[PDB]
């Protein structure tokens, strides 16, 4: 139309950026964590 | 007004004949306000059914605007509002039970009475009209939520402050904002926590029948009738999770009716969970197995039921 | 929470806001496109599979704890799921981790 959207598009890129959002921030935050726990894994059992 | 008003301690004689034609005209504020109530009564059960996300009919936008188109007229409101009674506006086979109200003063008085009398005459016709809906073979019974026939309490509950906050988000910003200072904002309370305890009426049965099923076997031992540990504690833990899973059909849209709700049927329901788990606590090594929350939990929960 | 709560969840209420007239003034000429209606073909299936998307990632997510990392030094295990190596005894590791 465009509209894109009908709210609910526009404001569910509220969800869609947003679940992108959750999304790019899981990994951010696995990616996070898990990278200084391995690193907290070569000191846990090499060093 | 400005013509009885006008300049006095002189001969007016016509005066009369203008308190004829204006008594005519108070049948127009009185017509109009019979008219008001009977308004409310057909053009509320114009309607038949709780609607399909069970929101608010637009007849009671019609009703609220109506009332705006009785706002700026307000000078002559006021002095419309001459010599008239309550009985006035009333079909006479009502009760005063039907109306949250509790003088003969001046215009200011009858301003807030008539006003509120009129969202009480929207808050039993729309009562009725779900009473009708949900059990459509039994007898309207009114502003109960100690009544033993609804089994939509709850639902009922949140379709009508739906509709009262409709009725206060446009008194919002109304000048019935300004217009109806004192008790009329009590009313509107009353006329609320019927509702609200509605939607506390099976929570109340939850706490009713556990504190009762602390109370039947009052009399002997510790429970070595198991069956009464899990009895109070199962059925409570049933019953409260039938009442949190009904809970969630329905979203507020008051921050205050969230807050409302939430800390009534808090304080509902913990002294006795208080007392009573903290009195039966003692009967296991793993009560885990038998028994399920802390108060901290389940006040959690309660607190997350609120979202 | 909410974005399931617009869903069916009323959105019609939000419709009930400017049909409240927004009176003062007199109009009601409420005519949009109502609204939003909306998604019930597919893109209400789109909504709930971005959920699947959602909770998928966290399962993959925390499934990546599942592997220990398969007993031992699999350790950067960032990527992927494979590699069931069953020497279930013993320690160094069940773990996760």
């Amino acid at each position: 139309k465009n509209t894109t959207s009908s709210s609910n598009e526009n404001p569910i890129l509220r969800w869609m950026s947003i679940k992108m959002n959750g999304f790019q921030n899981e990994l951010n935050e696995l990616s996070g964590h898990m990278i200084s726990k391995i690193i907290h894994s070569q000191r846990l059992i090499l060093q | 007004n400005d013509v009885k008003k006008s300049l006095r301690g002189k001969e007016l004689q016509n005066y009369n004949l203008l308190q004829d034609c204006t008594q005519e005209v108070r049948q127009v504020t009185q017509s109009l306000f019979r008219d008001a109530i009977d308004r409310i009564i057909k053009k509320a059960n114009s309607i038949s059914t709780i609607p399909s996300n069970n929101g608010v009919t637009e007849a009671t936008v019609d009703t609220m605007s109506r009332l705006r188109k009785f706002s700026e007229y307000k000078n002559g409101c006021l002095g419309a509002m001459d010599n008239i009674t309550r009985e006035n506006w009333l079909p006479s086979n009502y009760k005063e039970k039907e109306y949250t109200l509790q003088n003969w003063e001046d215009h200011n008085v009858l301003l807030s009475c008539f006003i509120s009398d009129c969202i009480d005459t929207l808050a039993v016709n729309l009562e009725r009209k779900a009473q009708i809906a949900l059990m459509p073979n039994q007898e309207p019974d009114v502003a109960n939520p100690n009544s033993s026939k609804n089994k939509h309490k709850q639902r009922i509950g949140f379709f009508i402050l739906m509709n009262l906050t409709l009725v206060e988000q446009i008194v919002e910003k109304s000048e019935l904002n300004l217009m109806l200072a004192g008790e009329g904002h009590s009313r509107l309370e009353r006329l609320k926590k019927r509702y609200i305890s509605y939607m506390v009426s099976d929570w109340r049965d939850l706490t009713a029948n556990l504190m009762d099923s602390v109370f039947i076997d009052s009399s002997g031992k510790k429970s070595k009738d198991k069956e009464q540990i899990k009895e109070k504690f199962r059925k409570f833990n049933e019953g409260f999770e039938d009442l949190v899973s009904k809970t969630k059909q329905y979203k507020l849209s008051d921050p205050s009716l969230k807050v409302t709700l939430k800390s009534e049927i808090i304080s509902l329901v913990m002294p006795m969970y208080e007392r009573f788990y903290s009195r039966y606590k003692d009967s296991f090594k793993n009560p885990r197995k038998h028994i399920k929350y802390t108060p901290d939990e389940l006040t959690t929960v309660l607190n997350q039921l609120v979202r | 929470e909410h974005i399931e709560k617009f869903l069916d969840g009323t959105y019609q209420n939000s419709i009930i806001n400017e049909k409240r007239k927004e009176n003062i003034l007199i109009g009601d000429s409420n005519i949009i496109e109502s609204y939003q209606k909306s998604l019930i073909l597919k893109e209400e299936q789109i909504n709930e599979v971005r959920l699947k998307g959602e909770e998928f990632i966290t399962s993959v997510s925390q499934n990546l704890i599942s592997f220990f990392t398969s007993s031992q030094s699999s350790l950067p295990s960032s990527l992927k799921d494979s590699t069931g190596d069953i020497t279930r005894s013993n320690k160094d590791s069940g773990s996760p981790l």
